[PDB]
């Protein structure tokens, strides 16, 4: 949907995978702000949202 | 109360001690107080700032 009702998907419970998201190249702008691109395998957030 | 004198030191250097303490609760401007923290979150060229 466009910028006026902007969806908010709440993942829990699960088991990222930003290795294989930062790593397949199928993206032009993947700017991390607060945490750095890497080192995202490594660290096991509270809630997170799309 | 008669042994004040020697209870003001203690008690100046007790203070001094935990304001000492206390100051590494605070991140100066950082987004945390904690190196651990800001080295496991951040790169080597974005975390030294």
């Amino acid at each position: 949907a466009s910028v006026y009702a902007w969806n908010r998907k709440r993942i829990s419970n699960c088991v990222a995978d930003y290795s294989v998201l930062y790593n397949s190249a199928s993206f032009s702008t993947f700017k991390c702000y607060g945490v750095s691109p890497t080192k995202l395998n490594d660290l096991c957030f509270t809630n997170v949202y799309a | 109360s008669a042994l004040g004198k020697l209870q003001d030191v203690v008690n100046q250097n007790a203070q001094a001690l935990n304001t000492l303490v206390k100051q590494l609760s605070s991140n100066f401007g950082a987004i945390s107080s904690v190196l651990n923290d800001i080295l496991s979150r951040l790169d080597p060229p974005e975390a030294e700032v």
